């Protein structure tokens, strides 16, 4: 319920480390 | 001059200059309106001045380059992670010569693996899990063993 | 990027295409000086 | 309940695209620039 | 030639939510965009002519709106001046096509639709003719920049609705228009009613759909 | 000394300015796939000028009596004059010829007449004749060929 409720010209956006998982 | 598409090209439609890839939209225009633009005011659709087709504009792939390195002291073997692209993109950019970094990391197979921070060129990639080394993104971590 | 910090344009392509390199040198300076200022305060706000 | 943000979103710029853009007169201009670029870049690897 | 009179009905429109055209060509989808532009206020005082003609000011931007009075209001005149001193617009409609010449044309005094509007026929600059297409009929003629604006839009049944106003042509005449005169078509030997109203620089919030249309 | 551009090891040394680098995953550069075809579209030339008719006339008027055509809201397509008689005699004033086909201009008019041929050679700005005083004169700020 949490993780459902919660819903580029040089600007990248790197992943966690962590995955949600 | 003629319509190129799926490839990265510099476009100039009627005035309106630029880079990226050219694909097929599904986004249906107004005949009075020509481009489209994002929420941020980018350029994302265009229509042919001629075929009167709309194609969505795709900036060109790019991104973060990573080394991964043991250290100087262990060897000097290194892994590059290129941040936020598929390997197809960056294979498809080696075997023509149109990726930036002049240099090229050897592909010698089961070495070019993708990962959800990016295609990581260099190392290859195991079943069996350990402590995180080296650590690359999204639950990936290299090692020099 | 859309915001011409007092210049012509802000399109980086249409300046050198107009006018002559000596003064597209301060038009690029003044967009230069205008998106350096934006990306400090950005890298400020996000450390605060 | 109690809910208390951890993290945030992980961001870096090219510090070369954003201000030029595939434009070499603006990449020439802004190496006059000093080290903003770096410390930039710095600022937010530190952050990630 | 008198052939014809007004009455002018200043005030009009309470509910008015009519002054909304296309700004630029871009598409939109699911965007919320701001408008800076010179639009027609809402709920704005616009004048209603009823005729049984007169000039009336440009003042960057006006707003046209007819009933369903087919084929009688099809002339607008545009110019500084009603004479050949100065260059003049002269634009006529047949339902079907839309017929624009600019000439120093020679304007009698009411003029009402072509030998009854203009008398002579000097040196002229430019002339364009348009692709073809109860009912409503809103027009807005811009002269921002040297080129001539006009977005339209037909509808069938006036303030119960809301509808955006399409670009039709983008005439480059670059002619100095002040006052403008409409031309009610009379019958060789009425309920001619229309509105007028003038844009402002105002800002508006357009919304956008999925498919790229103004809808609110 | 280090090329930094030689390999992901000396570029990574590059950017740490060191020649012993630890063990980790460093951010050298960036990539980018560069644009390999350069394209440029605009919609149909149709709106062709009247330039034809007037050069494939039957008979020109006198040189007293001249009779000037205007030309505006057409593309200027000068290519398409070469398709009569190989004796074009070019004389241009303040512009090119070749550049002529990718400028733009607010008016354009063609003045049409038949003249000897010693008086071809009159048919400038400063000229002194009796064709140049009392038939067709042109100005000294002419812009034009």
């Amino acid at each position: 319920l949490l993780f459902n409720k919660v819903t580029f010209n040089g600007l990248t956006v790197l992943p966690p480390l962590l995955t949600d998982e | 001059t003629n319509l190129v598409k799926n490839k990265c090209v510099n476009f100039n439609f009627n005035g309106l200059t630029g880079t990226g890839v050219l694909t097929k939209s599904n986004k249906k225009f107004l005949p009075f309106q020509q481009f489209g633009r994002d929420i941020v005011d980018t350029t994302d659709a265009v229509r042919d001045p001629q075929t009167l087709e709309i194609l969505d504009i795709t900036p060109c792939s790019f991104g973060g380059v990573s080394v991964i390195t043991p250290g100087t002291n262990t060897s000097n073997q290194v892994a590059v992670l290129y941040q936020g692209v598929n390997c197809t993109e960056v294979s498809v950019a080696i075997h023509a010569d149109q990726l930036t970094p002049t240099w090229r990391v050897y592909s010698t197979g089961s070495n070019v693996f993708q990962t959800r921070a990016g295609c990581l060129i260099g190392a290859e990639y195991v079943n069996n899990s350990y402590e995180c080394d080296i650590p690359i993104g999204a639950g990936v971590c290299a090692s020099y063993q | 990027l859309s915001s011409k910090f007092g210049a012509i344009s802000s399109v980086l392509n249409d300046i050198l295409s107009r006018l002559d390199p000596p003064e597209a040198e301060v038009q690029i300076d003044r967009l230069i000086t205008g998106r350096l200022q934006s990306l400090q305060t950005y890298v400020t706000q996000q450390l605060i | 309940t109690e809910i208390l943000p951890v993290s945030m979103t992980k961001t870096s710029v090219d510090c070369t695209m954003y201000i030029c853009g595939d434009s070499t007169e603006c990449s020439n201009l802004l190496l006059q620039y000093g080290s903003f670029c770096t410390q930039l870049k710095r600022a937010l690897t530190g952050i990630a | 030639q008198c052939v014809n009179l007004i009455t002018t009905t200043q005030s009009y429109t309470n509910s008015f939510t009519r002054g909304v055209y296309y700004p630029d060509k871009v598409f939109r989808s699911s965007v919320l965009h701001l408008t800076q532009d010179l639009f027609l206020p809402f709920f704005s005082n616009v004048t209603w002519f009823h005729a049984i003609n007169p000039v009336l000011p440009f003042n960057d931007g006006v707003y046209f709106a007819s009933t369903e009075k087919s084929n009688i209001i099809r002339g607008w005149i545009f110019g500084t001046t009603l004479d050949s001193k100065t260059q003049s617009l002269l634009i006529v409609n047949n339902a079907t096509n839309f017929v624009i010449k600019v000439c120093e044309f020679q304007f009698c005094n009411d003029p009402f639709l072509e030998s009854g509007v203009y008398s002579s026929a000097n040196n002229c600059t430019f002339e364009y003719v348009s692709q073809p297409f109860k009912n409503l009929r809103e027009f807005v003629f811009k002269n921002i920049d040297g080129y001539f604006k006009i977005y339209s839009k037909h509808t069938p049944i006036f303030p119960q609705g809301f509808s955006a106003l399409e670009p039709l042509v983008d005439l480059p005449i670059g002619i100095n228009i002040t006052r403008f005169q409409t031309l009610l078509a009379l019958n060789r030997s009425g309920a001619a009613d229309y509105y007028v109203g003038y844009l402002q620089p105002r800002t508006f919030l357009l919304k956008y759909n999925e498919n790229g249309t103004i809808t609110d | 000394a280090v090329d930094c551009a030689l390999d992901p090891l000396s570029e990574t040394k590059c950017t740490l300015k060191s020649f012993t680098v630890e063990k980790g995953i460093y951010q050298t550069s960036n990539f980018r796939v560069q644009p390999t075809e350069s394209i440029v579209r605009f919609p149909n030339v149709t709106n062709l000028c009247p330039f034809h008719e007037v050069f494939n006339a039957t008979t020109f008027a006198s040189v007293y009596a001249w009779n000037r055509t205007r030309i505006s809201n057409c593309v200027a397509d000068y290519s398409v004059l070469y398709n009569f008689a190989p004796f074009f005699a070019f004389k241009c004033y303040g512009v090119s010829p070749t550049k002529l086909n990718d400028l733009c201009f607010t008016n354009v008019y063609a003045d049409s007449f038949v003249i000897k041929g010693n008086e071809v050679s009159q048919i400038a700005p400063g000229q002194t004749g009796n064709i140049a005083d009392y038939n067709y004169k042109l100005p000294d700020d002419f812009t034009g060929c």
